[PDB]
């Protein structure tokens, strides 16, 4: 994986050039937004259960998947789904603190899409749950942190798609 | 683990004997007791969690310091661990009641209890006191219930007491 | 013991005994009377069972008792009959316990290696146990004969 | 009310009061949270007992750092994973301390040709491990060490020790390695991408039957106690009290003409404690006629 | 009682976590000197102490 | 040494009860032919589905030179 | 056993060499610290029983160890625990005077852990008792003599553990 | 393991009281020493290899230990001794930062005596090497930081003895 | 990087970032200004720093530039100076990242065997990194140069 | 040796030695006279070989004995000669054993770490071993020189 700083360093190093003005001001922006990202990550970690609960309530409760026949019906399947959503939230928080989206591909987008295809998991419902997580986290953290979190959430949903 | 039938079989095989009249009599006694054994196991399964909770709620009043400072159940973490040990005692006592032998008790409970509890600093007296409290609750509930035979229930808990208890005398 | 198996299976999941295991235990307890009847008949007839099985085996497989066979000689034949008596005793143990665990633990672990070391035909040993099965099943009702046939067949399979 | 009282009483600065606010919020959230489900370590087979542990015990016990060799891991974390695997399989960093390594297997694990499970299987049967934890040991002690190297634990039962001794007797080190890796417990606890770890007191539920055994096994001094501490104690449980001094096996001098030759408690650890109560007379073989023993001939 | 004993040795479960304990534990588990991240943790925590 | 290239997914059955970190149950593996039978049987008993398998190393029908 | 002087002498003898400058320096250091050790030894010898008494009182009185069922319940068991404490105090004082920990290994630690494991003695409880003994002795003995005494008592505790 | 923070908290909790009058004093002293100890740890980490090199030069090199028949003779034995010295330095750093040698007790002293007694490592030579390491670190970090690390290093030496 | 290490530890421990980790991340972000100023000074003085380090290295170890060494004529000296500039740029990247991770990732692993294959003495390259360190420390302020030295000595020890 | 290696493999597989190992052991045992003879040759020429190899090495590489070199100084140079004698003795051990395992276990495991801690150039050590091999080949016949040079080049490659 990498971050904003690691990515800019790699971009400079591939051409073998020192940090120019563009790298300098990108690092300035990363350091300026570091406080915002730390605050958002702290809030998310403090209220981690709340986002999962609210997104599940507004996304998949009283739905076909919760009905018998879908992958969300059984209690074990529900627990697996909520745990998967919680790991998705944790890795999204990791990506937001990092400033780079490589972490999700490193640990999340490696084989989750094809493994859900193997297990028959509803990918569209997964994307909907991720989107509901997007609104929940945006409401909890704020627009500034909300968009930053939603960037990686959309990255995860696109990778699943 | 070995139940009563298996321990009798192993005992006779030790001498290389065929099952004699005494062996048949002991087997008949166990097989006739099996109905009451299953009944007591079903009752304890029904009231398990309540039994352990009540036993703790009596033991922490008998020895109050286990919840005060320097006591061994002071945190909620320690409290839950203590209740987990009590639940383990009840479950293995139920297994021993159904098996009519305490070797299943020994192989999975007592064989290192003092070592583990000494390493963790757990007292070895209050634990047996809580064990006896559980046994009293179990036998009182059995007597209240329609259990014709209940004498065997004191055997597993009393064996736990005798094994894990310090040799005072 | 079936009680042993059920308790161990429950403990592996760290729960109290399931209703299915309790039902199995109760059924085993109820059938204990027939178990003792079968075991008692087998032990009472142990002499005739062993003698008739030995006679049938020594007629069907004269090679093992002819010169050059493992059981050749008076002492070797007596030892073969003693092995048959051990396995009948193990079958009585299994009958009382309602399962084959005592048979495996005492006389079915490493038996192939032991008899290879002793130079015995394990197929001949299995034939001896089979004849013991036939003789014993002749001495009891249809239901109890089939009940003991389970232990006899288990010993046969473990020996071959 | 407590949170409000603390906030109003202090009210100095956000850098000094946001901590109080955060901690009271954590307190309220934890209090509102329902009781967590207790972790359950299933019995691997009929031999071992199932266990459970509250999910509050597994929140303060300094949880192990788990390393998984994902396919895309950059060089730094891949090197960290390889080092963790080396430490798990050798009790230390043999590559860092001696430059001993197998780059042949390292490249395969790095590109993902063979995942973590097959890496462990090949490494354990490699000559590097065979010269350090099988060659210098009895089969029993080697099996006991192989459990912690592969299974993150020690022998759990007399029956387990018996079966794996039979396996190592038949097929030796490769057979033991295969039986350990291609087992339900291994795939359950580590899957195919997780390097094995030591599931200690806080990692999971510890059965109260191998407490001292696994406590001694996990420490780095394990490869120096050459006497098998697992099979011996598992047999001693089923057997009665041994021929041994009341205060320990190390307390019996050798029966030689002269010299107080004692087993040193720290050199080649061989302590064999037994529960000797007060009134436990010993059996001593009389030098003279057996009838002259004062036990029966006072 | 029992006819044997594994042997009682002291066990030290961690009651709870502090920042110094966490950093030291990570460094010890990874077999490393305290690197820049752990050192920054220690310094910031000591300053806020 | 002949070896199999196997692609398989083995979802956990005790993650919920044990409370352990998740792992990608889908994996491609180079498994020795000697261990392949045991590995496949363990996979089938675990409940996972093996999606692809092939003899990556070795010639089919070889009579000598297996190792 | 061996004191610090004995250790220096043994090292020089095993190397077959006369006492060089470094050995002289270490001997001078021990001679410098000797009066301190003598004072601490005199204090502890004068107050041997008392320190044990407050160690038990701060550590073991009115506790599960002294309750019925503990290892220190009976009067005989209390006497045995007191004898253990007096051994540990005496031998820690001996080690303090000698400047060396060889005596504890030779006499106490060589079989004590196996002894307690055969006895069933609670090593966690005895560690707590000796740890309290640390401060109880330190109060009477001072700060630096207290540091030395705590070093030897930590030695005993680590050997027990 | 435990540090000064958790030792203070445990003492206060076992006494059942808050951090009233002396626990906070010790904690404030710990925090005051913390930044200097962190700087010392950083310097030690930077110069770890150099410190071991100088210590081996001072004490072990050109001795019977290094000569044939010595425990530091073969190349593997030399490397093992170097790694042991590195372990000593690292765990001394951990103890210095924690404010308590509990880490040394649980991770180093737990089986150190057993391992050296079983292998044949010279205890006297090891203590000489550790003293040389302490002297070199004190020279390279300052007398105050030198002593602060030397208390734990001498604790390790005493445990070895 | 500090944030990379935090994410790695969080993944290994299976949890979010603790208060201590968040505080250290915040402190690292605050010190990012000073570290970026360090990088600005180093990149401003890169050419003179590399030139002085090269000439000092040639003076101190003439064997490299003398016959028998890796420095012959102009092309070998140019290659050595290119490697020196690469190491300086890696040091700058480490300074900007606040961690040795970028240096190790770009070049710190396998440098020993790479120079062994190339014939370039690893001790000599470590020495040259040393003189780069002293020249940079002299060029910049003493207190501010401590952070740069904290990575220069790291690289020197890794190559030593 | 080959005997130890084959026995170790047989033990690891939990089996007796195969005939394909026994015949190899027989051939190794039979062909021991030449290995022994090369051993006496090297041991007799140890002093001359060490002296000539050290002289050639120092002539080729002046920085080693130059000021600031690892072997600079009287005791340092004597210690480098001692290391050369060590490796010559190990090479003799390997030649006699017909295997490189004694060399690897005695003075080849952790050599990189040891000399790195010492500051010595492992490449220079390998060059010294190469000079020793050249001298030994000069003092030995064509076949014996090649056979000893096998172990010599193994040592050189392991060093670098
Ligand atoms: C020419 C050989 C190179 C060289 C040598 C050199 N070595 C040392 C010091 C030591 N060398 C060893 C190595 C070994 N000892 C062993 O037992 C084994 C296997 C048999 C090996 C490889 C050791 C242990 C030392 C330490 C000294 C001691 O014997 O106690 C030095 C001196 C280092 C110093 O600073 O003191 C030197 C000079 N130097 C070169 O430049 C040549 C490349
Ligand atoms: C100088 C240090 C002395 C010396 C060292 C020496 N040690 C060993 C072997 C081992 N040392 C340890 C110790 C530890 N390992 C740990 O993980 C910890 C805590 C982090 C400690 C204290 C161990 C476990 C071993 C054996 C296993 C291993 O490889 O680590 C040796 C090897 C001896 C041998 O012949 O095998 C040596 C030489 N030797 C001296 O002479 C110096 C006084
Ligand atoms: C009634 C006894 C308690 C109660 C009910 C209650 N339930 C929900 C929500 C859900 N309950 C379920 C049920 C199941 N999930 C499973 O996996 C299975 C086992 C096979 C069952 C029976 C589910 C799926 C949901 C969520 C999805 C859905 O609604 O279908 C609520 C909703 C709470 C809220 O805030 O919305 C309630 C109230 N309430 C009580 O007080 C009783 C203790
Ligand atoms: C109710 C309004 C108040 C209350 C009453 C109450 N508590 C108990 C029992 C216990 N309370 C505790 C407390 C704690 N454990 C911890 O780890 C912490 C530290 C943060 C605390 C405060 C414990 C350990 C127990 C169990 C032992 C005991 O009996 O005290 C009871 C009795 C319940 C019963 O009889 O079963 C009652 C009535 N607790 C509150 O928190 C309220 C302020
Ligand atoms: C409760 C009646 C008493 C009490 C309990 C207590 N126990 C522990 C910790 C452990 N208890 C055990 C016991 C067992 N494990 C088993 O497998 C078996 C049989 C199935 C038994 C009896 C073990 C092994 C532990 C440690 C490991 C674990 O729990 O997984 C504690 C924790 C103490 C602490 O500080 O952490 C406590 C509190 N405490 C009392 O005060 C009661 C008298
Ligand atoms: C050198 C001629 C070319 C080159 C090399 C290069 N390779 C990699 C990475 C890997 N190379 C392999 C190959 C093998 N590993 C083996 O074990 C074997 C069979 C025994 C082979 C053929 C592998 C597996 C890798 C992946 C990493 C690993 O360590 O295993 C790299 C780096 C790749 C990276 O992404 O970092 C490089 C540079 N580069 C060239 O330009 C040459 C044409
Ligand atoms: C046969 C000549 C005598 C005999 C043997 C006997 N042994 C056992 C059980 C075991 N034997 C061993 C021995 C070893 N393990 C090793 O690693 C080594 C060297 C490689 C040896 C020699 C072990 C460990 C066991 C335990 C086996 C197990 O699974 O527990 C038994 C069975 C004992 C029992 O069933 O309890 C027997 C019978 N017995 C005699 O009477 C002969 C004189
Ligand atoms: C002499 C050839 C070698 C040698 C001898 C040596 N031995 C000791 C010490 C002891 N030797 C014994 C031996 C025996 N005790 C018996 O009962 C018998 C049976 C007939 C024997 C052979 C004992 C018990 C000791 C202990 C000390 C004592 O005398 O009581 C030492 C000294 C050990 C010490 O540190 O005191 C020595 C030197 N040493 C060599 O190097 C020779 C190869
Ligand atoms: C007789 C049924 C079997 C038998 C016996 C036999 N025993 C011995 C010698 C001893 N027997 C004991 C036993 C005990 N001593 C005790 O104090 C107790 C417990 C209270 C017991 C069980 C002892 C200690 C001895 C040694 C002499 C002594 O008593 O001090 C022998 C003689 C052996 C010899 O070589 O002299 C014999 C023959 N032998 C059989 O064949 C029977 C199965
Ligand atoms: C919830 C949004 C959807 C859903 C979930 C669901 N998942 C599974 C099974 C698994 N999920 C995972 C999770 C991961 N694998 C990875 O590699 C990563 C990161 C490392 C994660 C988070 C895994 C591993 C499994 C397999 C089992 C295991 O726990 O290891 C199921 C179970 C399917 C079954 O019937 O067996 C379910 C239900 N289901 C939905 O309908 C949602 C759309
Ligand atoms: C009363 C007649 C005399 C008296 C009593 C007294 N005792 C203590 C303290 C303790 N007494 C005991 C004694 C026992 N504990 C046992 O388990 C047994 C057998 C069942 C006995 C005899 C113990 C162990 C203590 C220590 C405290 C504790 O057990 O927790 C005190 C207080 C001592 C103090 O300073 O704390 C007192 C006052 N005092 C008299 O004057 C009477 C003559």
């Amino acid at each position: 994986m990498q971050d904003a700083i690691t990515a800019v360093i790699n971009s400079a190093d591939v051409q073998g050039k020192y940090l120019d003005g563009a790298a300098m001001d990108k690092l300035k922006s990363y350091f300026a937004s570091g406080e915002l990202r730390v605050r958002a990550a702290s809030v998310i970690s403090a209220n981690a259960a709340t986002i999962v609960k609210e997104a599940v309530a507004k996304s998949l409760l009283y739905s076909d998947v919760t009905r018998p026949g879908g992958n969300m019906y059984t209690t074990r399947r529900y627990a697996a789904c909520i745990r998967d959503l919680d790991y998705y939230l944790r890795y999204a928080t990791y990506a937001m603190l990092a400033g780079d989206a490589s972490i999700l591909d490193e640990r999340v987008l490696n084989g989750l899409k094809e493994t859900y295809n193997s297990l028959g998991v509803p990918i569209s419902s997964t994307v909907q749950a991720i989107q509901a997580i997007k609104e929940v986290t945006a409401s909890l953290v704020g627009a500034d942190a909300g968009k930053e979190m939603g960037v990686y959430l959309d990255y995860i949903c696109s990778g699943l798609s | 683990m070995r139940d009563a039938v298996t321990t009798l079989i192993k005992n006779y095989d030790l001498t290389g004997r065929y099952l004699d009249r005494n062996a048949m009599d002991e087997l008949k006694a166990y097989f006739e007791s099996g109905s009451a054994r299953i009944a007591a196991a079903a009752m304890i399964n029904a009231n398990s969690a309540t039994i352990v909770k009540r036993a703790a709620a009596q033991l922490f009043e008998e020895i109050p310091e286990l919840i005060r400072p320097s006591g061994n159940a002071y945190t909620t973490r320690r409290f839950s661990a203590c209740l987990r040990d009590m639940d383990y005692y009840l479950r293995y006592a139920s297994y021993a009641l159904i098996a009519a032998d305490n070797n299943v008790l020994d192989e999975r409970v007592l064989q290192g209890l003092r070592e583990t509890y000494n390493s963790l600093g757990v007292p070895i007296g209050p634990t047996v006191r809580g064990i006896q409290i559980m046994k009293e609750m179990i036998e009182a509930m059995a007597e209240d219930s329609s259990l014709n035979s209940t004498d065997f229930i004191a055997s597993p808990f009393d064996h736990m007491t005798r094994e894990l208890s310090e040799l005072s005398v | 013991s079936i009680v042993t198996k059920s308790i161990v299976n429950a403990d592996a999941e760290a729960r109290y005994l399931s209703p299915g295991e309790l039902d199995r235990i109760k059924a085993f307890v109820t059938g204990g009377a027939a178990r003792l009847r079968i075991a008692e008949t087998l032990t009472g007839s142990r002499e005739t069972i062993v003698k008739q099985a030995g006679d049938r085996l020594f007629q069907k497989r004269p090679d093992i008792v002819s010169p050059g066979g493992n059981a050749y000689g008076e002492e070797m034949t007596a030892t073969c009959l003693r092995d048959m008596d051990y396995y009948l005793r193990l079958v009585t143990y299994g009958v009382v316990s309602g399962d084959v665990t005592p048979i495996e633990e005492i006389g079915l672990v490493g038996v192939r290696e032991m008899y290879r070391s002793l130079g015995t035909p394990i197929e001949a040993v299995a034939q001896s146990v089979r004849e013991m099965k036939e003789v014993a099943s002749g001495l009891m009702s249809s239901d109890d004969a089939a009940e003991a046939s389970a232990y006899f067949d288990f010993v046969i399979g473990k020996m071959s | 009310e407590m949170r409000a009282a603390s906030a109003d009483y202090f009210r100095n600065n956000a850098q000094a009061k946001e901590i109080v606010l955060q901690y009271f919020d954590i307190l309220l959230s934890e209090f509102k949270a329902p009781t967590p489900a207790n972790k359950v370590r299933q019995g691997p087979s009929n031999d071992i007992q199932g266990l459970e542990l509250p999910q509050s015990y597994f929140n303060a016990a300094a949880k192990r750092q788990k390393y998984a060799m994902k396919p895309g891991l950059s060089a730094l974390e891949k090197n960290a994973v390889i080092k963790a695997a080396y430490r798990q399989i050798f009790e230390r960093d043999i590559t860092k301390a001696y430059s001993q390594s197998i780059s042949y297997l390292e490249s395969q694990v790095r590109n993902g040709d063979i995942s973590m499970k097959e890496f462990v299987r090949r490494l354990a049967k490699s000559p590097l491990y065979r010269k350090q934890f099988f060659e210098p040991f009895i089969n029993s002690r080697a099996l006991e060490l192989a459990f912690r190297h592969i299974l993150g634990r020690g022998p759990s039962s007399r029956e387990e020790v018996q079966k794996y001794f039979s396996i190592v007797s038949s097929g030796g080190l490769p057979a033991l390695v295969d039986a350990l890796v291609d087992s339900q417990e291994y795939a359950d606890y580590f899957g195919e991408e997780t390097v094995p770890y030591l599931r200690g007191l806080g990692v999971e539920a510890q059965e109260c039957r191998n407490w001292g055994m696994q406590q001694d096994l996990f420490s780095y001094s394990a490869p120096f106690r050459k006497v098998p501490q697992f099979i011996t104690t598992f047999a001693q449980y089923d057997r009665p009290l041994p021929d041994q001094h009341v205060y320990g096996s190390g307390n019996d001098p050798l029966e030689i003409q002269f010299g107080a030759i004692f087993p040193k408690e720290t050199r080649n650890p061989s302590k064999r404690p037994a529960p000797f109560n007060k009134d436990t007379k010993r059996i001593l073989i009389h030098r003279g006629p057996a009838v002259n023993n004062q036990v029966g001939n006072p | 009682s029992v006819k044997a004993s594994g042997g009682s040795s002291l066990a030290r479960p961690q009651l709870y976590q502090t920042v110094p304990v966490s950093a030291i534990s990570q460094a010890e588990q990874q077999d490393r000197f305290l690197e820049g991240s752990e050192l920054n943790e220690l310094t910031a925590y000591f300053q806020s102490g | 040494m002949r070896m199999f290239r196997i692609t398989a997914c083995v979802p956990s059955q005790t993650r919920i009860r044990t409370q352990r970190e998740l792992q990608n149950t889908y994996f491609t593996k180079l498994v020795p032919y000697d261990n392949w039978f045991r590995e496949q049987q363990r996979i089938m008993k675990m409940g996972g589905k093996i999606v692809k398998v092939e003899l990556a190393t070795g010639r089919p029908g070889t009579n000598a030179g297996l190792a």
